Formats: structure tokens, sequence, C-alpha cells
């Protein structure tokens, strides 16, 4: 009778961006539209509503940038490209 | 080495430069560590000396 | 039907200040149970466990965040402690003698 | 530095240390040890002050 399912209904965990599909060429259009086929929606129904629409996408970085990895490691890789020699071998050193 | 370190720090380096986040995220995890309720015990009467 | 098991009942399910000094995990939602009058049936409160947690689509089932939380130790999170043992020195006196 | 001619002041804000005690009775020079500290030290961050 009083189902929990049916009242504890709440978003889940990376509810706004979890169905986005891993790509680079629009990710917010892509990740609208793989919402709307979630959904259940059919394009066929949507009608023109379909055509505009984008939602946001893991592909797409914070500050808006096209992103292929955890941004974390791109600061890790341009860390990494930055590394001198800390003790050195030459000659005249005393 | 709790934010902005993964990947590129040494497992034996800090970085400076990133102190201050790395020191507030530190003092969070200490404040939410300590988040519970003080029970109180059983007592007994103490008969040693002063 | 019988004395006895009504007084297992009170001695069960309505004695409140009973077992009080001591840590107590075991603590539910508000709600334990309803009892409708026309008709006699009483109503269980659901209980939300993870053998079950079907949200239908991109949802989940919420759950109540874990409050009560106590402690019977003591209230510190700084330790003494020394760092570099003693020298090992002689002690000059025991303790305390009681006859 | 290591010889008595040259003085450095380095300026640190704030920074992780670490000590270590030795015996008054036993005589050493403490150079490896800076050495070594100076060893880990890059643009992305340092170990411990020893």
């Amino acid at each position: 009778t009083a189902s929990p399912a049916d009242t504890n209904v709440v978003p889940a965990k990376d509810a706004p961006t979890t169905n986005s599909p891993p790509s680079t060429t629009s990710p917010n259009q892509a990740a609208a539209d793989a919402n709307q086929q979630q959904a259940g929606i059919v394009s066929s129904q949507s009608g023109p509503n379909a055509v505009g629409d984008s939602a946001p996408s893991t592909s797409v970085n914070n500050d808006g940038d096209i992103i292929t990895r955890p941004t974390s490691d791109s600061i890790a890789a341009v860390a990494n490209a930055t590394k001198p020699a800390a003790v050195v071998s030459d000659p005249q050193s005393m | 080495k709790t934010v902005l370190s993964r990947g590129y720090i040494d497992n034996a380096q800090f970085n400076p430069l990133a102190l201050r986040s790395n020191v507030l995220l530190m003092l969070l995890q200490f404040t939410l560590s300590n988040l519970k309720i003080n029970k109180s015990s059983t007592f007994t009467s103490d008969v040693t000396t002063i | 039907s019988t004395m006895s098991a009504l007084s297992e009942h009170l001695r069960s399910d309505h004695r409140d200040d009973a077992s009080t000094l001591l840590a107590t995990p075991m603590i539910n939602n508000a709600i334990r149970s309803f009892l409708t009058a026309w008709d006699g049936i009483r109503i269980l409160s659901p209980d939300v466990s993870s053998k079950h947690l079907s949200a239908y689509l991109d949802s989940a089932v919420a759950n109540g965040p874990e409050l009560i939380v106590e402690d019977t130790g003591l209230c510190t999170s700084f330790m003494l402690l020394d760092n570099i043992p003693s020298a090992h020195l002689t002690k000059e006196l025991i303790g305390f003698t009681w006859f | 530095v290591k010889a008595g001619r040259t003085r450095v002041l380095v300026e640190l804000g704030h920074y992780v240390y670490t000590l270590h005690y030795y015996d008054p009775q036993i005589s050493l020079d403490e150079a490896p040890i800076l050495e070594e500290w100076l060893s880990k030290i890059n643009p992305a961050g340092i170990p411990p002050v020893p």
C-alpha cells in the first residue's frame, strides 16, 4: 500500500549530466537528445521541441571548454611537462 | 594533498600554492569528525585521600 | 487473550525510561504504527532498507541522515605523548602503602 | 653557504616542518640532511623543512 518507492522520489546523484554521451562535436545538443530518448519520449511525438534544446554534459568544462579527461589530470599533465632535474652533474661545482 | 595535488605531486612533497585550500579542507574534516553527542556514563564515589 | 501476553507487550513496547544509561544505536523512525478504529486493523510503518532501491529512471529513494551519534569516552582530539623515550632513571619512590 | 662566506634567507609564508633529535655527545655535520632536502625541491612542491 504505502510504497516508499512512490513517496521518497528524489533526483539521483549526478542527475544533471548522467546521460551525456562521450563526444566532442556538440556535447550539449547530444546530451539533450540522450535525455529526451532516455525519458522514453520519441522525436515523432515531441515535434518541434526537439530541435534547439541543449543540456549540460560532462565533456564541457565549468569554464566552458571541451574536455576529454578529468580536469585534475589536465592540471597534472601541464605540471609534469615542467620538472627540471633537482641534482645535475657538471664538472665545475665546488 | 586533499585537492589539486593528485597526479603530479611527489609522495613526499606539498604544493605551497594550494596550502590554504588544503588546510581549509583538513580543518573541515576535523570539524565533521567530531559531530557527535556527549553521552553520560555511570558513576562511582571516590574515597581516595584528598 | 491472556494477561501475561498483555503484560509483556507493555514490558517491551511501552517502557520508555528503561535501559537508558547505555549507548543506543537502534533509533527508529517517528511513526511506529497506526490503528484504524473503524475496522481494528493495525498499519505498520514501512522500513526503508537497501534490499530495494528501485527508483524509476534517474532518481533515488531518499533516506534519513544519520543524526544520532553519541560518545562515552573523553571529549578530546588532541593527545599527549612522549616523542622521545626517557633515559630509564632510578625510581627512588615506589608507591602508596595500605597496611 | 657551507663555507663561512654566505648567508641565505629564504622567504616562506608558511610551511610544513619536521625535525630530528640527536645526541649532544656525538659530533656531526648536518649538511647531508639539508642536501637531501634540497634534492627534492621542484617547481611543483617541496618536502617538509628539516
